[PDB]
């Protein structure tokens, strides 16, 4: 449906593609460096939309591996 | 067409009318950069400032004389008074040279700009030195990356990026100097 | 911030939120406000509650 590069036409944003490439470069690094490159890879946060002003459901991220390779 | 000429100076002037007057002007990202694009100079012959950046590092900021950038059309090079460029980089080796000595950073991709004043800003996410990658896990992972081929074009586009980054990493690791 | 002993940092940001968010207002422009940190969730709703998402 969109018109762009191979990540953009698939619905993916650019930041997810570039972080997927960063994650796959990180997974093949040297062992004096791969463990400390796991520090810059963890995604731990949460979010919650707010529709009416204070109500909204929660969405929690616990990801130590990196960005989700699966669809957003 | 550009009828809202904003900036730090215009926001300073308009912001003194709607905010309470005791509040000091909020700072801007312009206030911590002494280097711009249209500000001519910063060239000085053969060596040019190479601002090789990273989200989690600053890998280089001193002046270098030639930079090999791995753009999406192919590897190109930047000498001193190069043409202005906004080049998207495919995963490849950014070569920083100061003479005979070359430091080879294999990056993950991400853009690299050349400005009119000759400053070059390589801007990539994961920018590893090619020393710290092993040659074993790349084909070990590409054997699996050549297997999971679904119709899911999200996962298939991730597989395309996977096989292309891994193939470029392989072709950069067998071809050492 | 998330924790709360920061001492008037988040309130200064909550006041510069409206101080820079009223200087945008020239033609009735739509605005979505978003807070990163738990101590902004409680403080922007006092001032901008319908524009919180």
């Amino acid at each position: 449906a969109p018109s762009g590069p191979f990540y953009r036409v698939a619905g993916m944003s650019y930041l997810r593609y570039s972080n997927i490439c960063a994650d796959l470069l990180r997974n093949v690094l040297k062992e004096p460096f791969k463990a400390k490159a796991q520090a810059r890879q963890a995604i731990h946060f949460r979010q919650a939309p707010y529709v009416d002003g204070k109500a909204g459901a929660s969405k929690v991220y616990e990801l130590e591996n990196g960005i989700p390779k699966t669809a957003n | 067409e550009a009828a809202a000429p904003a900036g730090p100076k215009e926001f300073t002037e308009v912001w003194n009318k709607k905010a309470p007057s005791t509040l000091i002007v909020p700072e801007f990202p312009s206030n911590y950069t002494a280097v711009k694009a249209v500000g001519e100079g910063q060239v000085h012959g053969d060596a040019f400032p190479v601002n090789f950046y990273t989200p989690h590092s600053i890998l280089s900021q001193a002046q270098k004389d030639t930079v090999v950038l791995p753009g999406v059309d192919g590897y190109f090079g930047v000498k001193a008074s190069h043409v202005p460029t906004i080049a998207q980089l495919k995963p490849g080796v950014v070569e920083l040279h100061s003479g005979a000595e070359s430091e080879k950073f294999f990056v993950s991709g991400g853009f690299a700009f050349v400005h009119p004043n000759g400053v070059t800003d390589i801007c990539v996410l994961e920018a590893a030195t090619l020393d710290q990658v092993d040659p074993a896990a790349v084909k070990s992972a590409l054997a699996a990356a050549s297997a999971a081929q679904p119709t899911d074009e999200f996962e298939q586009a991730a597989n395309r990026a996977a096989i292309e980054l891994y193939s470029a990493l392989e072709s950069a690791v067998e071809a050492k100097a | 911030s998330d924790k709360g002993l920061c001492g008037g940092l988040n309130s200064n940001i909550t006041k510069y939120t409206r101080a820079t968010l009223a200087t945008t207002e020239s033609e009735g422009k739509d605005v979505v406000v978003v807070s990163i940190g738990d101590k902004g969730r409680s403080q922007l709703t006092r001032i901008e509650s319908q524009r919180y998402q």
